[PDB]
DNA sequence: ATCGGATGTATATATCTGACACGTGCCTGGAGACTAGGGAGTAATCCCCTTGGCGGTTAAAACGCGGGGGACAGCGCGTACGTGCGTTTAAGCGGTGCTAGAGCTGTCTACGACCAATTGAGCGGCCTCGGCACCGGGATTCTCGA
DNA sequence: TCGAGAATCCCGGTGCCGAGGCCGCTCAATTGGTCGTAGACAGCTCTAGCACCGCTTAAACGCACGTACGCGCTGTCCCCCGCGTTTTAACCGCCAAGGGGATTACTCCCTAGTCTCCAGGCACGTGTCAGATATATACATCCGAT
């Protein structure tokens, strides 16, 4: 069959071997009717190795037919920015705005069939869906499909119902939490292979009776290459946990949430994570009014107590730093300090508009790049964004999911980085942190010292 | 010129189309805090149902509307088409609730 | 021998022994008579078809097909006797009667 | 100082003058004095007190710690207010 | 655990008074409320006229006592129709 | 000749500090005794059985007659009205 | 065996009776058209009490009206009456 | 042995037994706790005292040495916590509490 | 036959609060339906709350959250304290 | 604004009187002691529902502005009501007779509770389709400036 | 006055979701005997409700007058409504955690039932004193001439 020797003649640039492979893989998977997941490690071109399997369909098989991408919406422009990069003749546009502006583009090129690639976020697929349920797709893309592990979702069964000749998954982190997410996956890509969730947990259920049964599971449905057997180049991630104690004030208010000591507090351990990120998330503790900013922020927390000598020593050495938080408030105590410590911030959240985000990456990546700090959430700016111009990443706070924080400072762990990247992992000693940090590195074990090592 | 309605008919036809629908007027998370706040007072770290707000939001907008009910008659007996505080204190005064 | 419901017997569509039972375990009296039962179950039903009858009614006026909350509001408000009945009762999604007084409406 | 934006200045507040006037459109009214939205809520607040008392008794009497529906509803009916459609 | 209910009883009685009528969840939960409460009146108000008279037995026409205090002008007349007409044919078999 | 009111007032306070019945006993016998002749015939009626029906027609009478003077007054008036007892038997809900 | 209704005996609720209700109640001025509004009032509440008081009666297979049944009766319509037993 | 009445085991007036005979011949429940009885004989009591309490007082305000519905009527109204616990009661020969609205008052 | 009154506890309260006033025959007729009338909302409560929590015994507990939900106030707080201090007092003896 | 004079109300005193507080005898209901059994408290389990914060979308809320119409004060004018007088009638009191009815007592006896075996009716779970909720587009109606 | 014009109502079309129908448990309602007691029935008694009559006198009724109040009209002003703009807070979906609620099994202890006293509460006289009644007096207050 064919197995497409070189470089693609219709791409521009060049492409690394394994992105060929890649490609061959895909092509395979296409030809015998199945559907795989691409799940290379966070860096590789993903993206680059699916628009040249789309380029492929639309000039060797001649099928430039309708092609969906869902993406999460920190990515559309990246999406368009490369479509039009490596194949500059495809017709593909975003279904982002107003309802207003989504109805005129609806009736203007998804009616009148003037497209060829539509890119659209996990939310507008919800609500526009009555109108993109009126195509035969011939390709679903989904990039960061992790986003449907669980089956349930209001996403998974809106998917479950549009009309489409083959499917495509990518995600750098296929196992989440359990087998059953991995099971929730692959009944989108093959609902009439699977079709059984009873069967496949305990055909499986959870030396060498089931893992060696997994690698043969997973073998025609999962591509995996790790960036240390492929790249080669780029520097391994020097990771660090700074633990830190805790301040007069932190301690005080530590004693006063676990001794129940008006306010409502139901949630014991957010409560205490908000204690431990800063005390001035809890309303009443900064003194005031009037509220002023002028330094008592910096040492009555003792995480941004050490940030502060940190930023400034890396500031003297000439590096530039990505900040990711789970917390928006706490962002804006982020974005105070910077103000009064004369730094150069480029915040992005959730409730960051699209063109905001597209200029603040741009402006954080831009040439002489004269801002210092990024300030990103998890969540939002944690995903397929490409700030490879920075070179230390600070995990303010640990989450619950050690992929999301994997995800998070892959963000700089990236083709094109070649610096030495720093992670510095801020954990606050004797505190609910430590509890966070020991049960994500079991859940981590469960997947990585199993399943995803041979791949 | 623009199109201006005269002062009093808009508000017959937001009586129209209020009296002839059934949903809840106040917004849900409002009020399920000012529930919440009120209870923090009697028992602390209280959990609530679903159903229980919405319970209490169902009994808290009937009872208003009937007090509206009541404070209108009272204002028209005045001779007046404005509603007023002291409307409303006669309406629950003689309802024997003040 | 056959087994015959009292419901059956009493020419009935609520059930006679559910409601004898729920009369012996509710500490309402010591001992239990067998035609309370009956007599309770048929003014039960009695009063469940006079509402239902005209809550159908009110859905048809509305060209529905289907009883809701709301044709139960406007059968109880618009007769006498279940306004006087349900005097004290909410019926929850049922709204009100459109009702405006008349100094209010234009000259 | 982006930290500092603002509170709701009380939850009372939360129930805005649009809501008190669509209740009192339903209630038939056509003018509305502007003194009207602080009796109505300082009105609001007594009913919910009251009522959140009793279900709150029944709750702890069940030694539960969540506030159910029928607690709610056992308390609008000691009250006197039945209500249909909850249980 | 099971929930009893006159779900089925006020389906029934809907089917021979609308034989092409449906009804909602909400309104099904609205009767069935609606049944209860009446229950409860008239059973309390049977209770307390046996108590009353010293006797320790709810009958019949305690229940008859019952609906003629509470149920209002034409509407006991019916139901009082009703539940003799019922009493009678069940005696009677 | 005293002045429109003046004795008004002085009866107002005799009879708030007065508390016999203040209607003649046989004419509201009398009226007891048509109206319960019309649910059954020939009945009798023990003289506290009237007593109390009495107590409790004049102690609901004179909350009706001060409900129905705050409704007057709302209406910025101080002569009660037909209009101002329906008010206050509508509001309490008697209608 | 003898029993009839003589000189339609609503009126025996006489205007000075109405007055002295209406002062106790602290009412300074009176309409003329107050007195019959009063006897449809009296006339509705007590049809309603004696009502009940009779079913009372007849329930417990007499013909003699009881106070306590008067009793019973208010209590029913949600008028506690102190001081005739009960 | 010699008996002891419960109530003076208690500490109270108001009679255990016969509260506990009433509870158990009321038709309230199956079976009756010991301590129910002689918590509502206290409660009772309690409630007897505060109003002959005030009943008192208001006889001695009118220089009389026996209490009267007139002074228990003045007692339960003018107290407020009273007034809210009978406020659906009538006191047979209580009269009203003394009471003219200001604009009625001579200018 | 006999009739049985709470007059004579009545009078010794009352000798208890006020050692020289009297009480004459109406008013100890209406103290006497003020004390039935409260146990009667009292017990009345207690069981539709022993009923609501399906227990099948009216206890203390009962009692005391039927105070607290009948009684206004300060009254609720000093008639608890009342039957608390009563309760333990029985115990202990 | 201020005295003079009627006028109604509260106060003190002496007098019955009938209602309350006291003392006596009985019986019935409460207390003590014992037994038996089943209701509820206790501990363990599990799983489900609540909580909290975020991410994105978006419709409602808040603010400002222009103007008209409704509330409120002032004035004048009948008219309806309060005050007082004289007359009569009917209510309240009392005393009497009577007889209908309510309550107590004793005796069955039919009816309701209890119990054990059994089966069928109701509930919970699982499926489909028809009724109802948007949705655009035209018709009709009503309002506001002529 | 009649011509714009904004809002509401049909009305056909589409989809989607919630109502209706079907299939296995399981538990509760039915059947058949067995007791025992709650109530129905007959008889008797006494009491209290009714009917009548006579007297008295206080309250109700009808009339007249004059005043003050309710009502209608006018004018003013201010405040609330209608409308447009922007953003911000609600809404819904997501994602974790874990606390709390509902179930089950066990046992013990607390309450009911029984029998036997016995003392406390009720009914019944009985004196006697708090209070209602009548009379005289002083005072606060209202209402009309200076
Ligand atoms: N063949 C290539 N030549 C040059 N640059 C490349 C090539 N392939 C990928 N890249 C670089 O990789 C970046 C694109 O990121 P990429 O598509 O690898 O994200 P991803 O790793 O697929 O997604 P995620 O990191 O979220 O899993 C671009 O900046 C591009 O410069
Ligand atoms: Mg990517």
């Amino acid at each position: 069959e064919f197995q497409f020797r070189e470089s693609p003649a219709y791409v521009n640039g060049q492409l690394r071997p394994y992105q060929i492979q890649g490609v061959n893989w895909l092509v395979s998977l296409h030809k015998n009717k199945i559907a795989g997941i691409l799940a290379d490690e966070m860096g590789l071109g993903k993206t680059l190795q699916t628009i040249s399997f789309l380029g492929y369909l639309r000039y060797i098989e001649k099928i430039p037919g309708p092609f969906l991408v869902i993406a999460p919406k920190s990515t559309l422009n990246n999406w368009l920015r490369e479509i039009n990069r490596w194949t500059p003749d495809v017709n593909a546009f975003i279904l982002q705005g107003d309802k207003e502006e989504r109805a005129e583009l609806i009736q203007k090129k998804l009616l009148g069939c003037d497209f060829d690639v539509v890119i659209a976020s996990y939310e507008i697929i919800i609500r526009e869906k009555s109108p993109l349920k009126k195509i035969n797709w011939e390709y679903i893309i989904i990039d960061e499909a992790h986003r449907i592990k669980n089956e349930e979702s209001m996403l998974s069964q809106v998917l479950r119902e549009f009309t489409s000749r083959n499917r495509l998954l990518i995600t750098g982190t296929p196992l989440q939490n359990n087998l059953h997410e991995l099971w929730a996956l692959l009944n989108f890509l093959l609902p009439d292979i699977f079709s059984d969730a009873q069967d496949f947990d305990d055909w499986f259920s959870s030396q060498d009776k089931i893992v060696k049964q997994l690698h043969t599971v997973l073998q025609p449905f999962l591509l995996r290459r790790i960036k240390s057997d492929v790249e080669t180049s780029l520097l391994p991630k020097k990771e660090l946990n700074l633990y830190v104690g805790m301040s007069s004030m932190q301690k005080k208010w530590y004693k006063k949430i676990l001794e129940k000591d008006k306010t409502r507090l139901l949630n014991i351990m957010m409560q205490l994570r908000k204690c431990c990120n800063h005390p001035y998330l809890f309303d009443g503790a900064e003194p005031g009014p009037p509220y002023t900013t002028d330094e008592h922020l910096v040492y009555n927390a003792a995480k941004l107590q050490v940030l502060d000598k940190l930023l400034k020593k890396l500031k003297e050495e000439g590096s530039r730093v990505l900040i990711f938080s789970q917390m928006s408030r706490l962002l804006d105590i982020l974005e105070d300090y910077c103000y009064f410590r004369n730094y150069e911030y480029c915040r992005i959240d959730g409730s960051t508009a699209h063109e905001d985000r597209i200029q603040a990456i741009d402006d954080y990546n831009a040439p002489d790049s004269k801002k210092f700090v990024f300030l990103l959430t998890t969540r939002a700016g944690g995903l397929g964004i490409n700030l490879t111009s920075a070179d230390v990443v600070v995990l303010y706070d640990s989450d619950w999911n050690p992929q999301a924080d994997l995800q998070a400072m892959d963000r700089a762990h990236r083709i094109g980085q070649k610096k030495q990247v720093k992670v510095f992992r801020l954990v606050t000693d004797n505190s609910v942190e430590e509890k966070i940090l020991e049960r994500a590195t079991q859940k981590l074990r469960l997947d990585q010292l199993v399943i995803q090592q041979n791949r | 010129k623009p199109h201006r309605y005269r002062p009093g008919t808009v508000a017959l036809r937001e009586i129209r189309r209020y009296q002839k629908s059934t949903e809840l007027l106040i917004r849900k998370l409002p009020f399920q805090r000012l529930v919440r706040e009120i209870a923090q007072d009697f028992k602390t770290d209280l959990r609530f149902q679903s159903s229980a707000v919405m319970a209490l939001q169902e009994a808290s907008e009937a009872y208003l509307v009937a007090l509206f009910e009541d404070t209108n008659l009272c204002a028209i007996h005045a001779k007046r088409v404005t509603i007023m505080p002291k409307d409303i204190q006669l309406a629950r005064r003689i309802r024997g609730e003040r | 021998a056959k087994a015959k419901t009292r419901s059956s017997r009493a020419g009935l569509q609520f059930p006679v022994g559910r409601v004898h039972r729920l009369l012996r375990k509710g500490n309402y009296a010591e001992r239990v008579g067998a035609g309370a039962p009956v007599y309770l179950a048929a003014v039960l039903e009695y009063l469940t078809a006079e509402i239902l009858e005209l809550a159908g009614n009110a859905a048809r006026d509305n060209k529905k097909t289907r009883i809701i909350p709301r044709h139960l509001q406007l059968a109880v408000r618009n007769d006498e006797e279940l306004n006087k009945l349900l005097g004290r009762v909410t019926i929850a999604q049922g709204g009100v009667l459109p009702n405006i007084q008349s100094v209010l409406l234009p000259k | 100082a982006k930290r500092h934006r603002k509170v709701l200045r009380d939850n009372i507040q939360g129930i805005t003058k649009p809501a008190i006037r669509r209740l009192a459109r339903r209630g038939g009214v056509k003018r509305i004095s502007g003194l009207i939205y602080e009796e109505t809520r300082g009105v609001l607040k007594v009913f919910l007190e009251n009522v959140i008392r009793d279900a709150v008794t029944y709750t702890e009497h069940a030694k539960r710690k969540t506030v159910t529906a029928m607690d709610v509803v056992y308390a609008l009916k000691r009250q006197g207010r039945t209500l249909y459609g909850f249980g | 655990t099971r929930k009893e209910s006159y779900a089925i009883y006020v389906y029934k009685v809907l089917k021979q008074v609308h034989p092409d009528t449906g009804i909602s969840s909400k309104a099904m939960s609205i009767m069935n409320s609606f049944v209860n409460d009446v229950f409860e009146r008239i059973a309390g108000e049977a209770s307390r006229l046996a108590h009353y008279n010293k006797r320790s037995t709810i009958t019949s026409r305690e229940i008859q006592t019952a609906v003629r205090l509470l149920l209002p002008g034409e509407l006991a007349k019916h139901a009082v129709s009703e539940g003799t007409k019922a009493v009678t044919k069940y005696t009677s078999a």
